RNA sequence: GGUUGCGGCCAUAUCUACCAGAAAGCACCGUUUCCCGUCCGAUCAACUGUAGUUAAGCUGGUAAGAGCCUGACCGAGUAGUGUAGUGGGUGACCAUACGCGAAACUCAGGUGCUGCAAUCU
RNA sequence: GAGAACAGAAAUCUCCAGUAGAACAAAAGGGUAAAAGCCCCCUUGAUUUUGAUUUUCAGUGUGAAUACAAACCAUGAAAGU
RNA sequence: AAGCUCGUAUCAGUUUUAUGAGGUAAAGCGAAUGAUUAGAGGUUCCGGGGUCGAAAUGACCUUGACCUAUUCUCAAACUUUAAAUAUGUAAGAAGUCCUUGUUACUUAAUUGAACGUGGACAUUUGAAUGAAGAGCUUUUAGUGGGCCAUUUUUGGUAAGC
C-alpha cells in the first residue's frame, strides 16, 4: 500500500559472484556451536 | 578544552536481516515503521547464496534510521532490554556503538500475532558539533583530530548519563 | 590479420602525462585563434571528439577557420615524391600558439626599433643574424693559477 | 591518526593532486568550463556571468568575466550594503537577494549606459518575463547564471538574485519552473505567489501566525523586529519602497576606511608567524640531540 | 634430448620471459641461491670473492645448478658446511624455445628451458667468508668454472661482506654509532629521516 | 598584512603529528509556518542572526618527518649513440678517431605564487 | 580496518580509511572522480537537406570518423550539450 | 620526347638560429604493474598443528599467512626519468606600423571579425651554403620475379635459409 523505499547500492559491479572474502577456506574448524 | 565539543548521537540505525521476502519481510517492516513512524527502507540482496536462500536484489532486509531526542527515546529503550550492561567491543575504535536483541516486544510494543517476532539491530552513530563539516557539499573537509569520537571517548560517555556498565575486558 | 585501425600504435602518443590526467585547465579554452595564426597539433586523449589524426601529432600548421569549439588546420603532408594540401578539424584542447614565430615578431619589433634608433642617429646598421664566430685572442693570467699537471689513472677493480 | 591506514612514499610520489580550488571543494570546474567557454568565432568577447553566493548571512552578487591572468569583476553587490535602501533584517532571505539582484542589475547598467533605456521592470507583479530587445535600440546586456554549487530546487533563494536581476534590466535566461509558486503537477506558475516573496510575504505571515499562537520564539527570533517596533503587514512596504530607493542611487558608496593599508597590515602582522632559518633549524637539531642524547 | 649448450650460447632474441602471453615453460632447473649459513652476521663473514662472467652470454639454468653444487659441495667439505655464504647473483628469467620435429612452416617455437642473460663484468657466484678460509673460496669457485661457458675469472672484492662499502669505510661506520644488525644484512644510520625514531634506532649513536 | 567571493597556473600548494591564531570575514551553530528534498530537516530547502562557539573547518608555524620542487665539474663526459678504418679478437666481442650525451646515485636549497572586486585594528 | 540479535568464510546495518587499485556490452590499449562510473528524472538528434573535411588512398571507391551550414526537436535554472 | 611562361627568379636528400613533437636505446625496481632470492622485526577474538587444560573473546610453544623496514635478481607485448639518429613549423614586400571604410556575421555597444581606401617605414629584405637558373604542360616506352654489402632487426639449432 505505500511506496516501498530501497537503498541505493553506490557499489559498481554487476556480477552475481561472491567477493573474495568469501571463501570456504577461511572457516574456522571447531567453531563454537551449539549443544545440549 | 570541551566548550563546544561535548557529544551528541547523531544517528541509530535499526536493522532486520531476514533470510527472504514477502510476507515476512514486510511484518518486519511494519514493525519497524510503528517503532520509529518513519517509514523505513529496505535493502536488496547484493548477491545470490542459495545457502542462505537469497538471490540477488531479493529484497533481503529492512532497516531505518532516526535521529533527534526520538532516538535517545528508542536507544534507552532498548538499553533496558539489555539492562544496563553492553561489552568492551560493542564499541567501533570510530566512537560509534551498537547491539542487537531478539524479540521486539521487549521494548514497549504489544503483540499482534498476526505480525510475529523478530529481533533488531541496534546501531548508535556518535559524532559532535562540526559534524556538518564533512557531510556538506561546498568546502568537503574533515574533521580534526582532537575532534575526533573515539572508543575511549564514547565508552566513558556511555559510562556517565545512562549510569550503565562496560564489563568484559 | 593485419590491423590498421584509426588509433592505432597510438598507446603512449595519446596517453595522458604523468600525473597530468584529469580534466583541462580552463586557459586552454581561454586562448582566442585568429584566423592565419601558426599553431602546434598534440592530442589530448581526454577528448576522444575533434581528435587529430595520429599522423599529425607533433604538427605545426596554420588556421584556415574559426568555429564554436574548433580551429581549421590546413598541413602540409607529404604523400609520395609531391606534397598534398590537408585539412583538419580540431578542438582547441588539442592546439596551442607556436612559439616558433615568437622570436621573430620580437626580432622584427627588435629590428624596426634598431633602424629607426640608428637611423634618427645617422645610420651604420647592420641588423641581419651572424652563426658564432671564431674566438677572438686573448690572454689568460697564470696568477694565483697556476697550472696543473695530470697523469691518465693506473686500472683498478674495487668491485 | 590509525598506523595501519598509511600513506607509503609511493603514495605521496604517484599521488596527482586536483586542482586547487577542487581541493576546497570551492569551484566545480565542469560547470566553469561550460560556463566561461566563449564561441571561438566569438574571439575576444568575454561571457559574463552572474555570480550569486551566500555566506552565512551575507548576499555576493558579482558580475564577473574571465582572464588567463585571473577572473575580473565588472560590478559588485552585497546585502550588506542593502541598509542604504532600508532594510536592516533578514539579508539572507529570499527578498533580500531579489533586492540584491536589483541592486546589481542597475548598478552595472548604470555605469554601462544602458541605464536610461532598459529599466526593467519597475511595476513588479511577480510575472514571468525576460527583458526585451529595443526597437532599433543597443541590445540588453547579457550576463549568465552561475549558481555555484548551489542545488537546484524549485524555490531555491538563487533564483531571488535571478528575479531581481531581471526584473532589474538586464538579459539573463532563465525558466520559471526554479520559481516559488511552481506548480509541480501541472505546468503553470502563480505570479501572487511569487510576487509575496519578494517583498517577505512568507515572513511576514510567519510573523503573523507567531504573535498569536507562539511568542516565545516570535520573542528568540523576530528579536530586532520588536527591537525596532516594525510589525508583519509592514514589511512589502520597506522593501516596496527600497526598490525604488535603489533604482534611485545605485551608484555603491564605499565605507570610509578609518585606518589605511599601512595599518591594517601593521597589526595583522604581530599574529602572524614567521618561518626560520636553516642554521636556526640546524641549531634546533643539534640541540634536540644535545638534549635527547641522555 | 637436452639440445646441446651451443644452441643457446649467444643472446640472439629479445627477452622472452614467462608471462602471460607465455605461461607455458617448465620449471628452472636451479632453484635455491643462497647456501652455506646464510644466517651469517654482516660482521662474521668479511671476505667476499666473486665469479666474474667475462662475455655477455646466456647460462642455462641446468649449468647454474651445476656449478651450485660443485661450488658449494668443495667449500662445504673443505672449509665446512656453515664456514661460507654462497649466493648465485643471477637468475635464469629468459626461456628458450625449440621448434618440434609441417616443414619449416609454422616454425615458432616451445619453451624448452630456461637461461639468464649475462653481461661482461657481471658477477654470477658471490661468497662471503672469513680472510682465513679464502683459497677455498677461490678453488671451489674455481671448480665451478669448468660448468659454465665462456671465460668467467674469479675475484677479490674490494669490499666487506656482500655490502656496498669497502673494507677501511666499514670499520669507521660499524666503530662508530652508524651501523646496525639485521638478520642477514644491516640496515644503516641516515642524517636524514625522523630524529624522533632515528634515535629510537641505533641508539648506540649520538655520544662521540 | 588578515579575510571573503571569482579565480590563473595546478603538490614549493599534497600528506602525517603537534601547537599558535587579535580584528573582521568565514565557519559551526538556532528553528520548521512557508517553497522545496529525504527511511531520517544529517544532506538538500526555507526562516532567524536571534540563543551559544573558536571545538572543528580555515589561516599560519614546528619537523636531522613522508612526498613534491630546484640546483651542482655529485655520479658521469659513465651508459647509450651519429660517423670511420683492408683497426684487435676464432668468436663472443673490444679498444681507437670525430661528434652527441642519459637515467639512477650523492650533495645543497626550497615548502605555493599571484589576479579582479568587497572587506578588516 | 573497527564495529551490531539469530548470522557462520559469505546475508543485512554503521563508521573510518580509500588516485581509482573499480566500473564503462565485448578483444586489447587509451580515456574518465562533484565523471565518462552508480541511482533517478525528462526525452528520441539513432531525425530532415545537401556540401566540405580526416583515415585507408589512385589522394577512386567502401566502411568508419571530424568540424560547420540550414531546418525541426530533446534536456536542463542557465551557460550548454 | 615536345616544348611553354619567364628570368633575379623562385630554388635545395645541407648547415646555423628560434620553437614544437616522439617513448626506442640506456636507465629503474629499498617508484606503480608483473616477476624474483634471502634473511630480520612486528600482528590474530580469527589457517592449521601441539602442551597445560571443564572451558575461555585462555596462557605458552609452533607452522603458515599477512604487515613494516630491508636484501639478490628480471620484462617485445612494464615504468617515473630519458638520450643519440632521424622529424613538424618559423628566419619578412604575400613584411611591419599609423589612419579609418564596407556587412545581411558578431558584440551591451560602430563592439569585433573578415577585405578594404589612404599614410609612414628601404635597403645589408631579414642566418649559412650552394644554384645555372626557375616555374608549367602534355603525351608515351620499358617495368611492375630482384639480389648483395655494413648497421638495425623477426622466425629458426643453424643455412650460401
Ligand atoms: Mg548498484
Ligand atoms: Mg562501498
Ligand atoms: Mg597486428
Ligand atoms: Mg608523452
Ligand atoms: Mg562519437
Ligand atoms: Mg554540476
Ligand atoms: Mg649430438
Ligand atoms: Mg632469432
Ligand atoms: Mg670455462
Ligand atoms: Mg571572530
Ligand atoms: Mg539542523
Ligand atoms: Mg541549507
Ligand atoms: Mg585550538
Ligand atoms: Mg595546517
Ligand atoms: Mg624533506
Ligand atoms: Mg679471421
Ligand atoms: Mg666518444
Ligand atoms: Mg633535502
Ligand atoms: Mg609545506
Ligand atoms: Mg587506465
Ligand atoms: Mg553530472
Ligand atoms: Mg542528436
Ligand atoms: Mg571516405
Ligand atoms: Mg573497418
Ligand atoms: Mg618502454
Ligand atoms: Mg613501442
Ligand atoms: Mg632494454
Ligand atoms: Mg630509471
Ligand atoms: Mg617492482
Ligand atoms: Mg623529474
Ligand atoms: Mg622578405
Ligand atoms: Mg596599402
Ligand atoms: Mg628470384
Ligand atoms: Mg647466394
Ligand atoms: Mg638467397
Amino acid at each position: 500500500p505505500p511506496k516501498e523505499i530501497v537503498k541505493s547500492n553506490t557499489s559498481s559491479k554487476k556480477a552475481d559472484v561472491p567477493p573474495p572474502s568469501a571463501d570456504p577456506s577461511k572457516a574456522r574448524k571447531n567453531r563454537p556451536r551449539p549443544s545440549g | 578544552q570541551n566548550p563546544m565539543r561535548d557529544l551528541k548521537i547523531e544517528k541509530l540505525v535499526l536493522n532486520i536481516s531476514v533470510g527472504e521476502s514477502g510476507d515476512r519481510l514486510t511484518r518486519a517492516s511494519k514493525v519497524l515503521e510503528q517503532l520509529s513512524g518513519q517509514t523505513p527502507v529496505q535493502s536488496k540482496a547484493r548477491y545470490t547464496v542459495r545457502t542462505f536462500g537469497i538471490r540477488r536484489n531479493e529484497k533481503i532486509a529492512v532497516h531505518v534510521t532516526v535521529r533527534g531526542p526520538k532516538a535517545e527515546e528508542i536507544l534507552e529503550r532498548g538499553l533496558k532490554v539489555k539492562e544496563y550492561q553492553l561489552r568492551d567491543r560493542n564499541f567501533s575504535a570510530t566512537g560509534n556503538f551498537g547491539f542487537g536483541i531478539d524479540e521486539h516486544i521487549d521494548l514497549g510494543i504489544k503483540y499482534d500475532p498476526s505480525i510475529g517476532i523478530f529481533g533488531m539491530d541496534f546501531y548508535v552513530v556518535m559524532n559532535r558539533p562540526g559534524a556538518r563539516v564533512t557531510r556538506r557539499k561546498r568546502c568537503k573537509g574533515t574533521v580534526g583530530n582532537s575532534h575526533k569520537t573515539t572508543k575511549e571517548d564514547t565508552v566513558s560517555w556511555f559510562k556517565q548519563k545512562y549510569d550503565a556498565d562496560v564489563l568484559d575486558k | 590479420g593485419k590491423s590498421h585501425g584509426y588509433r592505432s600504435r597510438t598507446r603512449y602518443m595519446f596517453q595522458r602525462d604523468f600525473r597530468k590526467h584529469g580534466a583541462v585547465h580552463l586557459s586552454t579554452y581561454l586562448k582566442v585563434y585568429k584566423v592565419g595564426d601558426i599553431v602546434d597539433i598534440k592530442a589530448n586523449g581526454s577528448i576522444q571528439k575533434g581528435m587529430p589524426h595520429k599522423f599529425y601529432q607533433g604538427k605545426t600548421g596554420v588556421v584556415y577557420n574559426v568555429t564554436k569549439s574548433s580551429v581549421g588546420v590546413i598541413i602540409n603532408k607529404m604523400v609520395g615524391n609531391r606534397y598534398l594540401e590537408k585539412r583538419l578539424n580540431l578542438r582547441v584542447e588539442h592546439i596551442k600558439h607556436s612559439k616558433c614565430r615568437q622570436e621573430f615578431l620580437e626580432r622584427v619589433k627588435a629590428n624596426a626599433a634598431k633602424r629607426a634608433e640608428a637611423k634618427a642617429q645617422g645610420v651604420a646598421v647592420q641588423l641581419k643574424r651572424q652563426p658564432a664566430q671564431p674566438r677572438e685572442s686573448r690572454i689568460v693570467s697564470t696568477e694565483g693559477n697556476v697550472p696543473q699537471t695530470l697523469a691518465p689513472v693506473p686500472y683498478e677493480t674495487f668491485i | 591518526a590509525f598506523q595501519k591506514d598509511a600513506k607509503s612514499s609511493a603514495y605521496s610520489s604517484r599521488f596527482q593532486t586536483p586542482f586547487r580550488r577542487r581541493r576546497e571543494g570551492k569551484t566545480d570546474y565542469y560547470q566553469r568550463k561550460r560556463l566561461v567557454t566563449q564561441h571561438k568565432a566569438k574571439y575576444n568577447t568575454p561571457k559574463y556571468r552572474l555570480v550569486v553566493r551566500f555566506t552565512n548571512k551575507d548576499i555576493i552578487c558579482q558580475i564577473i568575466s574571465s582572464t588567463i591572468t585571473g577572473d575580473v569583476v565588472l560590478a559588485a553587490a552585497y546585502s550588506h550594503e542593502l541598509p542604504r535602501y532600508g532594510i536592516t533584517h533578514g539579508l539572507t532571505n529570499w527578498a533580500a537577494a531579489y533586492a540584491t539582484g536589483l541592486l546589481i542589475a542597475r548598478r552595472t547598467l548604470q555605469k554601462l549606459g544602458l541605464d536610461e533605456t532598459y529599466k526593467g521592470v519597475e511595476e513588479v507583479e511577480g510575472e514571468y518575463e525576460l527583458t526585451e530587445a529595443v526597437e532599433d535600440g543597443p541590445r540588453p546586456f547579457k550576463v549568465f547564471l552561475d549558481i555555484g554549487l548551489q542545488r537546484t530546487t524549485t524555490g531555491a533563494r538563487v533564483f531571488g538574485a535571478l528575479k531581481g536581476a531581471s526584473d532589474g534590466g538586464l538579459y539573463v535566461p532563465h525558466s520559471e519552473n526554479r520559481f516559488p509558486g511552481w506548480d509541480f503537477e501541472t505546468e503553470e506558475i502563480d505570479p501572487e505567489l511569487l510576487r509575496s516573496y519578494i517583498f517577505g510575504g512568507h515572513v511576514s505571515q510567519y510573523m503573523e501566525e507567531l504573535a498569536d499562537d507562539d511568542e516565545e520564539r516570535f520573542s528568540e527570533l523576530f528579536k530586532g523586529y520588536l527591537a525596532d517596533d516594525i510589525d508583519a503587514d509592514s514589511l512589502e512596504d520597506i522593501y516596496t519602497s527600497a526598490h525604488e530607493a535603489i533604482r534611485a542611487d545605485p551608484a555603491f558608496k564605499p565605507t570610509e576606511k578609518k585606518f589605511t593599508k599601512e595599518q591594517y597590515a601593521a597589526e595583522s602582522k604581530k599574529y602572524r608567524q614567521t618561518k626560520l632559518s636553516k642554521e636556526e633549524r640546524a641549531a634546533r637539531v643539534a640541540a634536540k640531540i644535545a638534549a635527547l642524547a641522555g | 634430448a637436452r639440445r646441446p649448450a651451443r644452441c643457446y650460447r649467444y643472446q640472439k632474441n629479445k627477452p622472452y620471459p614467462k608471462s602471460r602471453y607465455n605461461r607455458a615453460v617448465p620449471d628452472s632447473k636451479i632453484r635455491i641461491y643462497d647456501l652455506g649459513k646464510k644466517k651469517a652476521t654482516v660482521d662474521e663473514f668479511p671476505l667476499c670473492v666473486h665469479l666474474v662472467s667475462n662475455e655477455l652470454e646466456q647460462l642455462s639454468s641446468e649449468a647454474l645448478e651445476a656449478a651450485r653444487i660443485c661450488a658449494n659441495k668443495y667449500m662445504t667439505t673443505v672449509s665446512g658446511r656453515d664456514a661460507f655464504h654462497l649466493r648465485v647473483r643471477v637468475h635464469p628469467f629468459h626461456v628458450l624455445r625449440i621448434n618440434k620435429m609441417q616443414g619449416m612452416r609454422g616454425a615458432w617455437g616451445k619453451p624448452h628451458g630456461l637461461a639468464a642473460r649475462v653481461d661482461i663484468g657481471q658477477i654470477i657466484f658471490s661468497v662471503r667468508t672469513k680472510d682465513s678460509n679464502k683459497d677455498v673460496v677461490v678453488e671451489g669457485l674455481r671448480r665451478a668454472r669448468y660448468k659454465f661457458p665462456g671465460q668467467q675469472k674469479i675475484i677479490l672484492s674490494k669490499k666487506w661482506g656482500f655490502t656496498n662499502l669497502d673494507r677501511p669505510e666499514y670499520l669507521k661506520k660499524r666503530e662508530a654509532g652508524e651501523v646496525k644488525d639485521d638478520g642477514a644484512f644491516v640496515k644503516f644510520l641516515s642524517k636524514k629521516g625522523s630524529l624522533e625514531n632515528n634515535i629510537r634506532e641505533f641508539p648506540e649513536y649520538f655520544a662521540a
